């Protein structure tokens, strides 16, 4: 563990240990832009939840 | 003490209207500074320097 | 320097070495709920700039 726990993302801060990440679809801002011609069985996600980008 | 003097006051005119400032950001070469959220929202990018 | 750098804020990160806070005034959300009694030459200004709260 000691220094080898740091998970980091561009300047949002250290985040130390396990946390979480989400692997959603009904995410609205990707629909439209990204998986249009997919499905529910075969889709993208941003797994960046950043308001901002 | 009742009149408009009261609530109201007399300066000079000034054309430009206000003394406006303007802030620069360069969100994607420079570190954003202390409580700056990061982010890809144009109207909220971080701000590096402020301007008159 | 070396430990002596860091300028933390709540969970958004470390920033190492200077950087800046700002003081204004004509901040909108701030208006509204602070300084409305105040004046220009006197006023309370949120200096955390966090769209968020």
């Amino acid at each position: 563990t000691g220094g080898r726990n740091s998970i980091r993302y561009s300047e949002l801060a250290p985040l130390f240990d396990t946390t979480r990440v989400y692997l959603v679809d009904n995410k609205s801002t990707d629909v439209a832009s990204l998986n249009y011609q997919n499905d529910h069985s075969n889709f993208l996600t941003t797994v960046i939840q950043n308001n901002d980008y | 003490q009742t009149g408009i003097r009261s609530w109201t006051l007399l300066c000079t005119p000034d054309v430009t209207c206000g003394s406006e400032q303007v802030y620069w950001s360069l969100p994607d070469m420079m570190q954003d500074p202390v409580t700056f959220r990061s982010t890809s929202q144009i109207s909220n990018f971080p701000v590096v320097g402020a301007e008159l």
